[PDB]
């Protein structure tokens, strides 16, 4: 059972920064390469980063690039997301998603949280 | 892992080809798992298979194995169904002891995998050039 | 004569990017599938070094930024990161005839 | 090709790592190209060899086959040398007939790089799991 | 000498087709060097090899020794792919002793090459008549 | 072919030299025609020697063969007539089969002509250095 | 390492003569066909003269042939090359050059000097 | 690496002699690898060797073997062949283990060649005097 | 000549080590003359040694011969004394006629002092690389 779950969560000013976290149990963690995907409240999806299986390969967006970061703890099986600067569009729901076995991801396995 | 779909990018010398590979199950006789094309015909098909075996009181090793076959077919004259004329096969043995660490295998893999894509092996494999 | 009418003969590149040199021949090259038309680079102390031989052959030192492309009048040498070094003068000749002709020069 | 030095970037696990390496001439027995780890000591270092054969009565078709292996090295107690404890290998042969073409051999080159960063063999190679 | 390209000019009867080689590299198992065209399938190609063998305990003579191999292909009816239908092979011998000047050796080389351009050797070779 | 004189001239290294060449005839045993050079003694001439053999129940394929020797006359003293010191050979077979065209034959024949003039069959066969 | 350098060099008067010397180490001088190029002070390439690897086939121009003249000596290394008749355009740098393993020559060796 | 014209300056008594050594191929039975003087009757030819073993993976100690050998020659009246009266020899063995640092073996060979530019050995080789 | 302290400069790799060799003597039973290194605890010195044939009337070989050996060493832990992990030895034959002239035994040696300096011999011997 492909499970994830989310913290941090948030209600921040403009201008700030938050580390939203994820826990990610069921299977092996370091194999996947892990991905953000935020919900904005009109409805919207929006990809927001994407990481390899060991870290190396990042991916992000022209809109997140400058102000937000992503990381793995592979021991500690945990996906990391640092948001920064936070300009008032970033108020959406921020689930994490298991990438597909492949080269650019299509979501499998979704996280509710946050 | 589980075997879902694998869809390889980045292939060929241009680069800008995929592959995907669906499910085939796992052969419970040998322990070897399939991924295979779509297709209708099961011999146009190209195949990948994996395995992975514990040691025992023969070999004393991990040996993990993977193959590449892929068929190229063409009808020839008078002929109305395509028939397979060629194999290009590929075949990858990897072999550790109960001792070795992670690091030590994701190393010999990633070496691997970055000695594929160097010029001395891209001149011996496409122009069948030996290092001279 | 065979006269080959390089281009205009300046380049104004920046660095990052990716020039192209042509040159046109009077008559055809061919003999068979072979192009007979080099390229050729002079650094200005220095003389010409050969960079690529039979129309689109890299010579055994050049660092394959260099490409060349071409049929039977027309040729071109392509230049993709475009270095620091590649300021230089480029030349392009035939030996499908006797008289072996050069083109004019193209700095950049 | 010609055997010059080979830089492997972006290696290892995480990715960071360079793997540098310096041509060790070909066999006149064997017609095999080798290649060590810069620095080294003879018998602590990374190896590296490749071969390439042409048909002949034998066999009809040409092969191609890279063999690495990595030795692990532990410093004992009054000896001032080290051992060698665990040896990885990794050998990979590819076979090609003589009316293959250029793009299918680099699409098998190139469809085995990929695929040794795909998940499933991530999990099989160093982790040691099967498929399932 | 160094293997380069080598680009042969006036061929065939009406003497305006050329021809270039390709290196191909040296052989470490038996010394012989090779020159090919430039296709993608290698058994379409064209190919020139050449060695030259120093003496020993048994044959006491330099050898020279030159090999030319042309085959031609064609697609056959319901078939996709061309195949060699037929090889026209060439073979020629140098031998010369320890106190032979280079001169003698040049002397034979220019020989041959001016047998191969008189009508007795271009009406045996091309029209299959024996000098009569 | 008829067996005329023969005059091979721009020969040797300079290129200023002629070997001109008197018919022998043909030998009934064999079916090879003869050539020497103007002048001689025997034993002390220039020898040409062509043979043209026809398919066969025992060879399928047409067979062009030429062999070329020549010696080197050493004065001794207290004699009159020379002896021969050192031998130099050459010998050429062309391979045709039943089926090739004129064309190809001229094109193997010019190619061989062509290719003996060439920098690596100089410095093979004058100066007996090999490929590198 | 294939090395060729020139002498003679020379500031003549009109319709004089000069011998230009090149002396080739590093490779097997006798084997390879060598040729002059010269570069005029507008910086133009111009085929001199080319010669076979024993000296028996020679080519020139139209504009050089009468009055220029070259050679070797593949005992002494040596190439050579005659100047006469100096009509003032003959003003330039006239570098030695080796040929392509080939037919017609393209220069893959040059030499830098006069 | 692999074999190039190796040209030697300033060689001799007086240091002004240069000496020219082309590549002569490997001998696939031993992988001795072979450099000679460009000069004619190669009876007569400056000669170098260089032997090294070849790098296995549990191999104790290696070897580099570098042979010389000069002749003379001596036209003898009566006849027409020069002959060799003298040779001249050398003979220099190399020998390392596997746990040897390349510091180690380029201070043995530079010492070994700074001891050959000593009055020490410029005296027991050139004059033949016994150090005492 | 007689023996004195031979100081040799500009050693190693990089070019900067010296060498101070200091007389230890003739062996009376075969005349072999040494040297060695002022360093504490004499059984981890260089070592050099030299040996020429005496020059007698009906000598028809002359040979000289010279040994470098070189230690190293090793505080093994639980001891007192340094030991010797290592050798690296070089042994150097000079084979020489009685009618041969000083020119040609300088000849010989400064031959192998040049190629010594060699990058053909500096590849041999710093890298293990054999020569193909």
């Amino acid at each position: 059972e492909v499970q994830l779950v989310e913290s941090g969560g948030g209600l921040v000013k403009s201008g700030g920064s938050l580390k939203l976290s994820c826990a990610a149990s069921g299977f092996t963690f370091s194999s996947y390469a892990m991905s953000w995907v935020r919900q904005t409240p009109e409805k919207r999806l929006e990809w927001v980063a994407t990481i390899s299986d060991g870290g190396r390969y990042i991916y992000y967006p022209d809109n997140v690039e400058g102000r937000f970061t992503i990381s793995r703890d592979n021991a500690k099986n945990n996906l990391y997301l640092q948001m920064s600067h936070l300009k008032s569009e970033d108020t959406a729901i921020y689930h994490c998603a298991r990438d597909s076995s492949g080269y650019l991801p299509y979501f499998s396995y979704w996280g509710q949280g946050t | 892992a589980k075997l879902e779909t694998v869809t390889l990018g980045n292939i060929g010398k241009d680069g800008k080809q995929t592959l995907v590979l669906n499910p085939r199950g796992v052969n419970p006789t040998n322990g070897v798992a399939s991924l295979s094309q779509a297709g209708a015909v099961p011999a146009l098909e190209k195949r990948v298979t994996v395995s992975v075996s514990q040691p025992s009181r023969n070999r004393k090793n991990y040996k993990v194995q993977v193959k590449i076959q892929n068929p190229t077919a063409c009808t020839a004259n008078g002929s109305c169904d395509p028939s397979v004329t060629r194999q290009a096969y590929a075949d990858v043995t990897f072999s550790f002891t109960q001792y070795s660490t992670d690091e030590e295998r994701a190393f010999v893999r990633t070496e691997l995998a970055a000695l594929l894509a160097s010029p001395l092996l891209i001149d011996a494999i496409d122009q069948l050039n030996p290092a001279y | 004569n065979i006269v080959l009418t390089q281009s205009p003969a300046s380049l104004a590149v920046s660095l990052g990017q990716r020039a192209t040199i042509s040159c046109r021949a009077s008559e055809s090259v061919d003999n068979s599938g072979n192009n007979f038309m080099h390229w050729y680079q002079q650094k200005p102390g220095q003389p010409p070094k050969l960079l690529i031989y039979l129309a689109s052959n890299l010579e055994s030192g050049v660092p394959a930024r260099f490409s060349g492309s071409g049929s039977r009048t027309d040729f071109t040498l392509t230049i993709d990161p475009v270095e620091a070094d590649d300021f230089a003068t480029y030349y392009c000749q035939q030996n499908n005839e006797v008289p072996l002709t050069f083109g004019a020069g193209t700095k950049l």
